[PDB]
Parts: structure tokens; sequence; C-alpha cells
DNA sequence: CTATGACCATGATTACGAATTGC
DNA sequence: TTAAGCAATTCGTAATCATGGTCATAG
């Protein structure tokens, strides 16, 4: 914790992965490996030992009224 | 960057310097040729080299008249008066003036106020070394001693005492933005060792200098430079920014040359690694302190003239300073043009009856320009939102997410980069599209104030400007009389109308210009004004003096000319050219900005009226000020005499007309025949008649025909324009009403705008009645957009407010916790919602900011709106065209209206459901009652037309955002609370998931899974 | 157990300041 | 040391004044 959370805010903002500021972290994770893009084995590594936290399995504004 | 071209081949003993000068200064100096205050003039040559101008030997100085004694008419009481005073006790008189050339000079002059004679009288002429010891030697001659030999016995008082600047541009004849020649052999360019950092720097003496007055080939614009720029900082959540813990992220600056039609630099410099643009340089620091220096270092090479922005002087330059001053950065703050001085800020305030109070910060750069277009626009223009959004909308037509755009990679950086540059890009076009700087150097050629005065002050230093310049053609001098208080006088007359609606047309006549001229023809001024003893004992009367209706006498043209008659014809004879200037355009827009010129020079020309009567000021004379009123009302009751007198049935004409309104310069006849070219020839006729029982330049003249007309109070009418006949009509007029007003809703003016489209161009007063019907069910219905329902109040002086309590006072002093550092400060304009509560007492505790009942979801009073925003204008507007079955009429329209209505423990629901034909509550999920069975296709039929609507409501505004934005394939994020497009954004989202599940009631209309 | 006016409570009228626009 | 004028209409809040519903106790 604390280094998790830089990862994820990472991978939400590389451009190569979708335009995601409507849907879960982890549907995008999926939806870039079903086409295969590159998903890197970290992003799921963390989104699997947790249970449902809205701070991990959630896009960075996922507030703010857009 | 770019630098500025070569000075090649300038040699002072045979060529001259022709340039353009933009600023003055005062400079206390040594390194004297073998005075100490010498003269600053920086400016521009006709190619584009930089010029400093040393001027040399100027002093200030007064007059005071030489006392009737043996002193001040001898030589050795002369010298005296130079001489001090050696005894023990004149330590107050002779230390803080002390040893200074004032010296003694004898001079024939005249006083200004009043008509005493063509005779003159001697006064003395005392120069002073420095311009900061005017003020001691004033307190040290008039209530000091002057108890010297007997040659001066107090008092005698001093007479124009004006300031250094003003004094040696009135001395020469050079007034702001001018052409300044320095001849040959006249001027040493080496003689100055390089103390600025211009190219070429001169050193002459203040009397070598020739001016050249714009008109002809000297009526040109040296090609200038403009620079814009904009920052970005780094905050937290929450928190506004503070210049202590904030980081300064990215500098984005524009620069041109003026009158090219594009920029020549475009340069960002950003805080991290970025990506490239294509159209600009992009520079990359790790740290801020390069960043701060860089940016220096491009200002000090590139130069600029003008320095341009928007909210600059209140933000973007104290920022930086406070930045540079907590990082230890010792080179930064010496923008300016003199090479060894560096700035600081300081605090100023401005206050009128005209345009309010502001309190400003402002930042030394001397040399330098500042322009700020927010200032601008706050002085001239009124409108509802000074947001850089709203004004771009009004015009041309558009913290805590930017802190993680600038943490995470480069091509987030790179958007942000992009966005700082399009935001430092809009002033440079507001600027040149609304014919800014034009109007500025037009402004400072006419009056004969510098460039620096038309941004920091108000009307008063340009009509004393052009009074001074006016007064040294024949030898007089002002003086000094101040007062606390004067009372006031009578005002302008306002005509009784005959209120109603009216349906024969009305034509309006009116006279141009009505005060400068009664000013001009009637020969009117302080050095014309008779004293009530110095006519007696003469007896001429005649052709020599004349009387006003308050009293005065005033002395004919015969044997004098007024200083106030030349100053208003020379500002009337420009504002002519103005107008023959404006009568050959077509773009609307640039139509508007001529009259926004025309407009100017007319303010100018009624404030040299309006400063007569200003009993808080420098020179007051309100016995002129009376005999203008009442020459105004005596010519407006002949006029009405006139106009209902002639044109009357026994004098062969069809109709006696009868005047219905009258309002100071107008007339507004009603004459009786409805057809409107008939109107237009004897309104025509009427105003040229009229016009022949004056002197010169007195003319009335007709304007418009109203058909129809609709006349509600004083100050409020409606009418429609004409002013062809074959040109049919123009527009409406709305004076005064409640569609021009910025009290109010938008709801409220919308619907007084479209009431009167409905009810003055179709003539339907039953569409008009089913309008404002569906406009009221929609009110109460709940499916009225929260920006119909925004008020907006103005936030004076903390006193008045302090006096009684209102509501946008208590929303401003009210602080929120997330934000204890972004809040309206004196001046500004607060917007507020009222929402719904059970305080009757109080409307300024229901009252709440617009995101924040965004965010957070608060009803709103749609009976507050109901009967205190939207009912007592229709009851103006409706009632005059029928009676008081009108007024029953329309709130009875609300009454058939009136009984449709839409709806901490608001978490411990139930959720009932209900029948969707009936609104029975009952047990089990089902849509139907079992009451309410054999019909329920026409029920499912019903409300699918409502899904299919919202559905296409959805699609038309979330591609919208797409457009507005530029891209198709990345985010939109843009949380603009002047745009409609927000929050009309988020509630059809809301209004479908409502409605999607409403039809899940029903079963679905298939299988999914095959 | 029952008249009478004294007592609390709620609504109609007036006054004045603030805001903004027309000449 | 610094500041152009007056006329008029509209709306909100507190204070002033009118009037009825309870009630409390003397008959
Ligand atoms: C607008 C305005 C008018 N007035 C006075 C002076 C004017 O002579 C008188 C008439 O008002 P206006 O009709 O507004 O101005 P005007 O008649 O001088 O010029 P024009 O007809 O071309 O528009 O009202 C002022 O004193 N100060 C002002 O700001
Ligand atoms: S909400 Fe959409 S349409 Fe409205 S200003 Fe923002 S981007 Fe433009
Ligand atoms: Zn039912």
């Amino acid at each position: 914790e604390e280094a998790e959370l830089e990862l994820l805010r990472q991978f939400d903002l590389a451009w190569q992965y979708g335009p995601c500021t409507g849907i879960t972290r982890l549907q995008r994770w999926c939806r870039a490996k079903q086409m295969g893009l590159e998903p890197p084995p970290e992003v799921w590594q963390v989104l699997k030992t947790h249970p449902g936290d809205p701070r991990f399995q959630c896009s960075l504004w996922h507030l703010y009224p857009l | 960057r770019w630098l500025r071209p070569t000075p090649p081949a300038l040699d002072p003993q045979t060529e001259p310097l022709i340039f353009q000068q933009l600023e003055i200064d005062h400079y206390v100096g040594p390194a004297q040729p073998v005075s100490v205050p010498v003269l600053r003039a920086f400016g521009v040559t006709d190619e584009g080299f930089s010029v400093c101008c040393h001027i040399h030997g100027f002093a200030p100085y007064f007059y005071t008249p030489a006392p009737p004694g043996f002193g001040p008419e001898h030589m050795g009481d002369l010298q005296r008066e130079l001489n001090l005073a050696i005894s023990r006790d004149s330590r107050g008189g002779r230390e803080l003036t002390g040893p200074a050339v004032l010296a003694v000079e004898l001079c024939s002059r005249e006083s200004m106020f009043g008509y005493h004679g063509h005779g003159p009288s001697p006064f003395l002429r005392i120069t002073v070394a420095l311009p900061r010891l005017v003020a001691p030697a004033r307190r040290l001659l008039e209530q000091g001693i002057r108890v010297a030999g007997l040659g001066t016995p107090s008092f005698a008082p001093y007479e124009a005492n004006v300031d250094f600047e003003i004094r040696f541009m009135v001395d020469t004849d050079i007034v702001g933005c001018n052409w300044l020649e320095l001849p040959a052999g006249k001027y040493a360019l080496r003689l100055k060792e390089k103390a600025t950092q211009c190219q070429l720097e001169a050193d002459v003496l203040w009397s070598d200098v020739v001016s050249h007055p714009p008109e002809g080939p000297w009526q040109r614009i040296a090609p200038l430079r403009v620079l814009s720029f904009d920052i970005e900082c780094a905050g937290r959540k929450g928190i506004f920014p503070e210049p202590e813990r904030d980081p300064v992220i990215q500098i984005c600056s524009l620069g041109l040359r003026w009158g090219e039609p594009e920029p020549f630099l475009r340069l960002a410099l950003t805080l991290r690694p970025c990506a490239p643009i294509l159209g600009a340089k992009v520079q990359s620091y790790e740290k801020e302190e390069d960043l701060l220096q860089a940016w220096s270092t491009f200002i000090r090479i590139m130069d600029p003239d003008v320095i341009t922005g928007y909210n600059i002087q209140n933000f973007d330059l104290p920022y930086l300073i406070s930045r540079a001053q907590t990082l230890k950065v010792q080179t930064f703050p010496f923008l300016g043009r003199v090479a060894g001085l560096c700035s600081n800020i300081r605090d100023s305030s401005f206050q009128s009856k005209q345009t309010g109070r502001r309190d400003t910060k402002v930042v030394s750069m001397v040399g330098r320009v500042q322009m700020d277009m927010l200032q601008v626009l706050l002085r001239e223009y009124k409108l509802r939102s000074y947001t850089l959004n709203a004004v771009s909308f009004h015009f041309l037509g558009e913290h805590s997410i930017i802190t993680d755009l600038q943490n995470g990679n480069d091509q987030t950086r790179r958007r942000l980069a992009v966005y700082c540059l399009k935001d430092a890009y809009l002033p440079l076009r507001l600027l040149e599209r609304l014919m800014v700087l034009v109007n500025a150097v037009e402004m400072a050629r006419v009056t004969g104030v510098p460039l620096s005065y038309l941004l920091s002050r108000g009307q008063q230093v340009k009509v004393v400007s052009q009074l001074l310049r006016q007064a040294m053609h024949e030898g007089l001098l002002m003086p000094v009389v101040k007062s606390e208080g004067g009372e006031d006088y009578t005002g302008a007359t306002v005509i009784e109308p005959l209120k109603g609606y009216y349906d024969v047309p009305i034509a309006t006549l009116d006279f141009s210009s009505l005060y400068p001229s009664i000013m001009m023809a009637h020969n009117l001024c302080y050095t014309t004004l008779l004293r009530p003893g110095t006519a007696q004992k003469l007896g001429l009367t005649e052709d020599q003096f004349i009387r006003t209706p308050t009293g005065d006498e005033f002395v004919k043209t015969s044997v004098r000319k007024g200083l106030l008659p030349q100053i208003l014809e020379n500002l009337l004879s420009a504002r002519k050219r103005a107008k023959a200037e404006l009568a050959k355009e077509t773009d609307p827009l640039r139509r508007q900005v001529l009259d926004g010129r025309q407009l100017a020079l007319k303010v100018s020309a009624n404030s040299v009226y309006g400063f007569t009567g200003a009993q808080v000021g420098k020179l007051p004379c309100l016995e002129i000020s009376q005999s203008v009123t009442g020459f105004g009302r005596q010519m407006i009751e002949k006029t009405k005499q006139l106009v209902e007198s002639k044109y009357t049935v026994e004098n062969g004409y069809s109709t006696s007309a009868k005047v219905v309104y009258g309002d100071t310069d107008s007339v507004m006849c009603r004459f009786g025949v409805s057809s409107v070219a008939e109107a237009m020839a004897l309104g025509r006729e009427a105003a040229d008649w009229v016009s022949g029982h004056f002197p010169s330049p007195i003319r009335l003249e007709f304007e418009k025909v109203y058909f129809p007309y609709l006349l509600i109070s004083k100050k409020r009418y409606a009418g429609l324009l004409f002013s062809s006949r074959p040109d049919a009509h123009d527009r409406m007029d709305c004076k005064g009403l409640e569609a021009v007003r910025r009290d109010n809703c938008p709801l409220v003016a919308n619907l007084v705008t479209a009431s009167l489209r409905r009810l003055l161009i179709d003539r339907d007063p039953e569409g008009a009645v089913a309008h404002a019907q569906d406009v009221i069910s929609d009110l109460l219905c709940n499916r009225i957009d929260i920006s119909q329902l925004v008020i907006t109040k103005e936030l004076t002086r903390a006193a008045s407010d302090y006096a009684g309590k209102q509501a946008h006072v208590e929303l401003a002093e009210r602080m929120r916790k997330r934000d204890p550092g972004s809040a309206p400060s004196l001046g500004d304009r607060v917007p507020y919602v009222i929402i719904s509560a059970a305080k009757g007492v109080a409307a300024y505790m229901k009252s709440e900011d617009p995101l924040f009942v965004l965010e957070h979801s608060l009803p709103i009073d749609t009976q507050y709106y109901l009967e205190q925003q939207l009912a007592k204008p229709l009851l103006r507007i409706f009632e005059p065209i029928l009676g008081e079955g009108r007024a029953e009429a329309v709130l009875l329209r609300g009454d058939h209206t009136r009984c449709k209505t839409v709806l901490g423990l608001l978490a411990f629901a139930k959720r009932r459901n209900c029948c969707i034909g009936c609104r029975t509550v009952l047990s089990h999920q089902g849509a139907v009652c079992e009451f309410c069975q054999p019909r329920e296709s026409e029920l499912y039929q019903k409300e699918v037309s409502h899904l299919n609507a919202l559905e296409e409501r959805f699609s038309r505004l979330w591609t919208q955002c797409q457009r507005c934005q530029g891209s198709l394939h990345e985010d939109v994020i843009c949380t603009s609370r002047d745009c409609p497009i927000f929050y009309m954004r988020k509630k059809v989202r809301k209004d479908l998931e409502d409605q999607e599940q409403l039809l899940r009631r029903f079963g679905p209309p298939g299988p999914e899974a095959w």
C-alpha cells in the first residue's frame, strides 16, 4: 500500500489500453486482454488480493460529475 | 527568442531621430552637465528599434499673486523672498523648504474664475528645485511663516498646483503616443554610458525636441510588440493555490508584432519532460528555479512593448514574485527596462459612482505597459458574468484534475500544454477583435493624457488636461476652490404619461447633444460668469449679457469667448467624424464597436458638463449646472406646447395631435393616422419646423415611429421600430423592462421577451396565454433546468451590506469547508439559487451556491419562484390590454395548471410499488391494477413514446461535448458552470435510469440466452 | 358549572435601505 | 492623496397595529 496506489494510477492513464472513465478497472483490464494489446500481470495481482474496496476497484475520477 | 533588428549607422551630427513614445518617467539624478530631476522617454522607431531618451533641465513651478505692499515690487524683497531667514525661530519656516532655488519672477496674468475685466495683474512665478518640495512649501507659505521683512503678509493663495509630467506635456505640446523628433547636432548618443537596456540611447536638452501633431502622415502607428502569457499551478484537493506550497508547473507565451495578421512567436515552458507540439517550441527542466530563470531571460531578450493577459495583475505576477522569493532565486524580479531595479507588489483602490469600487494590486515595470483585459471589460461593459468562458461565448462562441495530468505521463502533459496555450491565446484575439488598442491610442491623442492613465484614473484628469491646454493660449491661471459641502440642485423634468397600449403610430422627436449645445450657444463658462455686483453700475443689458431661469447673468459673445465652448466643439467634431466613418460598415459586430467608439466620445463630452457640478472634485461652479438644467426644462415644455398647439383640426390638418410622453430630451407625439408613411412625413415636417426657434447648434430631429406602443410607467415602455417604410421593421424596443435588467432569473426575462414577441408581432393573446401556461406547468412538474433559476447580485462595499441583511452577502460570508481561499471579494458578482425550507421570515436563509446544490442535490422552492419571481412582472404586462378579468384569466390559467404538481430519514425507504393506471399502492410487483387490466396494451403504448424521446435527448447532448472538446477518441472533462451543456447532460442519465426501470415492470419481449 | 375580559399568538400596513437602469 | 451629475422604480426585512382562541377565575 502507497506503492500499489500509484501502479493503478499509472495503469489508468496509459493511452494504449483505452479511454476509460466510465467503467470499472478490471473490466478494462479484461477488455485489453481479449484484444491482447499487452496488459501487464501486476495490475491483475493487486485486484485479487483485495476485496471490493472502492479505492482499488474504481477509476480515478469515479467521483467528479463528468 | 527572436531579437530586434540591429541599429546600423546612426550618426548624430548629420542625422535626426524620429521615434514614437510610449511611456514617460521621472528620475532624480546625478551626472549633471558641467537640474536634478531628469526625464525618461521610451519609444520605438519607424522600423522597430527601441529608443530610450534622457531629457535634462526642467524644474516644477507654480504661481502666487504679489501682495500690494512695498515688498514684491522691489527687487531687494524679491531676492529676500529667495533668501532664508537666519533666526532660530524660523526652523519651522526655512528648513523643510530651506536653500532651494524657488527664485523670483514677475509676470502679468489673470485668474480664471468669474469675469472682472480684460485687464491683467502682476503675479509671482515661483520655481522649485524638486517636485517633492512643492508639498512642504505649500505647508510653509500658507500656514507657515511669511513674515520676511514685510514683503508678503499672509496669506496669498497658491494657483496651478498640477502634476509634473502633465506640466511637461502641457508645456511642450506633447500628447499620448506622439511622434517626437531630435534634430541634427542636438543629441548625443554616447554621452550616456548604458544604464538601461535599449538599443539607441540619446541624451538631449528639453528645448531641442520637436513634436509632430498627429494628422496627415503623422497618424500612423509603429510596429509594437505585444506579449500574452498564462501559468499553471498544481494544488491540493479542496485547497485553493497558495504561493508558499504550490509549485508553478507551466508557463505559456504568445507574441506578435502589431499589424500582422498572425503571431510570430509561440513558446511553452514545462517542468517535466514533454511531447512535441507542431507550431511551437517546447523546453523542459527538472527544477522550478531553471523555469523561472528561463522565463526572466526570455522576457529580457524579446523585450516587449505591451504585456496583456486575463487576470494577470491580481493572480499571475504576484504569484510568480512570491514563489521566486520563497525558493531563493535572486535574479528573478528584475523584469523592467532599467538594469538595476527590482519589482514590488503594492495595493491600490479606485472608487466612483459610475463603476463602483475596486481594489487591485499593482506590480512595477518601468518602460513596459500593462493591459489586463479583465479590467478593460469591467470598466467598459455591463454584463452578467465576467468569466473568460462567458465573455468568449458572448463575443466569440464557445484544479485537482491538473495535478494528476501532471503526475502521469508525457502525453497528458502535452494535453495540458495545448490547453494552456489556447488559454494564453484567447485574450489576443479579444484585444484585436474588439478594437481596444486603436481606441486607446485615439483617446490618448484627443485628450492629451498618457497611455497608462486610461487604466488607472477617471474622467477628471482628462478635462483638467484639456482646460490647461486651452488656458495657456490667452494667459489665465486656475484657482483652487474646495468646499465641503454644498447642496443639491434640481435635475431634469419628466412629463406625465397617458399610460397603456397604443395601436396608432407615435413619432419620436428629440434633441441631439443637448447639454453641450446649451453650454455652447448661450456662452456659458467659468471665465464669463458675471458676479451679481460687477454689472453695476454699468447699465448695458441688451446684447452684452443674458439672464437664466435660475437667475444668473452671463456676458454675450461680443465681449468674450469661453473656454468650455471650444473644448466641447473639438469633442463634438471628433464624435461626428467617428459617426461619419460608422455610416459605411456592413458587418454587425464591427458596426457595434464603432458605436462603442462614438458612445465613448459622447460620454467624454457629457462628463465635461458633469465636471462643473461635482462638489467633491477640483473646481465646482453649481451656478452653471443650474443654468443648464433650467434651459433644458424650458426648452422641452416649449417643444410640447408647440407640437400640440400647431397641428390641429382647425388649422387644416386632419386630427389635433396629443403628446403622450416626454423624458428630458425626447417627445413622443401621437399623430392620429394609422399609415406609417403619413406619420413619417408629418413627423419629419414637425422636427424640421420646431428646430427653427433656437440658436445654433440647437436642432430637433425625427428618430423613429413606434407601431404598436406599450407604456407601463415612467422609464418603462416597449414598442416596434421603424427606420424607413420599405425597410419594414427593425426590432423591438424594451426600455427599462424585465428583459434588460440583471437582478432576475433567465426564465423570467425569456418569458417576458417571448410574451412580447407573441403579443406584438403576431398579435395573438391565446398563444401567449398557452405559452405562459406551459412555462408555469413545466415549472411545477419539475422539468426546468437550473441554468434558468440562477440569480446574481453584486457584492459592494461591506458596511452598507452590514446595515441590512441580504441573501448574497450571507452566501459569500459563509465560507465553505472545502476552500477558505476562494470566495467572492468586493466588487464581483455572487450567483445563487433559492432552495425550499420552512423559515418563511427570511429568504436569506434559503440561498445556496449552484455547484453545491448540484453535488448535494437540494430541492427547489417552486412556490417562491411562482409567486415572487414570475407573477408580478406578468401582471404588469398583461393587464393594460384587458381589464381585471385578465388578472383572473392568468390566475385561472394558473388554476387549471396549478393542480398538476410533481413530488437522514430518507435512507430508511420502503419503496412501495404503485399501479400505473390509477395510483393504488398494493402488494406484489406487477405494473397494472386488477380493476385496470383490460386496458394494458394502451398503458404500455403510453410511456414507450416517452422512453423513445428520452433516448433521442441523451444522444444529441453527449456527442456535442465531443465536438466542443475537439477529440472523438478521449474522455470529456469540462465542468464549465457557465455552459448549459453541463448539468443538462447530468439529469437525462437519471431520467433514462428511471424510465428504463419502469418498463421492466412489464416482462421482457423475448428470451436472450438462445 | 358557567360570563367576562386579560393574555398569547398570527397576520396586514408602513418605512427605509439596497440595487439597478434611463436621461 | 483620490473620486463626472440627477430622477425614478422595484423588492425584502424589521417594526407597528389589528384581531381571534384559549383560559382563568369570580358568580
Ligand atoms: C447619457 C447621459 C445623458 N446626460 C444628459 C446630457 C445630455 O445632453 C442629455 C440627453 O441625454 P442623451 O440623449 O442620452 O445624450 P445626447 O442627447 O447628448 O446625445 P445623442 O442624442 O446623440 O444620443 O442627457 C448626462 O448628463 N450624462 C449621461 O451620461
Ligand atoms: S458541458 Fe459540453 S458542451 Fe457544455 S461547455 Fe462543456 S464540453 Fe462544451
Ligand atoms: Zn389500477
